[PDB]
């Protein structure tokens, strides 16, 4: 895998991919 | 955090994997 | 607004939209 | 949960807030 | 709901979500 | 308009809702 | 080019691509 | 309409222009 | 068709649309 | 990580994520 | 190929690398 | 190349079509 530059919903996308069935928590600063 | 770090610099799939439940 | 079917990566897009800076949990196991 | 409410079944934008932190 | 920062196709995305069955008109300047 | 405003500043879901048919 | 099945948020992505700055109507009621 | 032409059935990029303003 | 401004995964998106069944090769510089 | 179903534009998103700057071939004919 | 491995069937992130250049 | 050109300037669907297999 290569390193990522992920902004906005593309982060949640990558998170979705990575986590799949477990899901994830999306937690930004402020 | 992860959010800003992926967007301001870069971000490994392995770091993102810390955010799976 | 509306109710649509929101599945998978589209679900988390929608959560991203709605929640934004509050962030969210995507917990498909429930 | 969310997948049943929102994918299997249908859900509103207001319901999707249920899953905000 | 929180306020949005939406550029390019992410606008049409948000519009799709928001409008669902009614759909919408995407109308940029020039 | 809506397009530029979401992208240059910010944008409420409620404003976008003006653009539903 | 091609013909594929274009549904929902993918349809409006595609419209976004094709139409762009002309903009488009997504009118699922027809 | 578009959903029948493009989702239910199949459609080309040129057909999708049908729905440009 | 109008000209595009496509960055990141939005390129691969447009490529997917354009190429459909043939698919494509996504080949960035470095 | 996980295994999910990755179809169509989502497949190429995922390839984009995984491969990135290596790039990829999407060859649905195989 | 990839569509059978990844869409028809299921696949891992590591398998998807199979299709990197 | 195509990648940078779409993202740094602009990019026709017809140019992208060179990248179909
Ligand atoms: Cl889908
Ligand atoms: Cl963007
Ligand atoms: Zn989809
Ligand atoms: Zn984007």
């Amino acid at each position: 895998f290569v390193n990522q530059h992920l902004c906005g919903s593309h982060l949640v996308e990558a998170l979705y991919l990575v986590c799949g069935e477990r899901g994830f928590f999306y937690t930004p600063k402020t | 955090g992860i959010v800003e770090q992926c967007c301001t610099s870069i971000c490994s799939l392995y770091q993102l994997e810390n955010y799976c439940n």
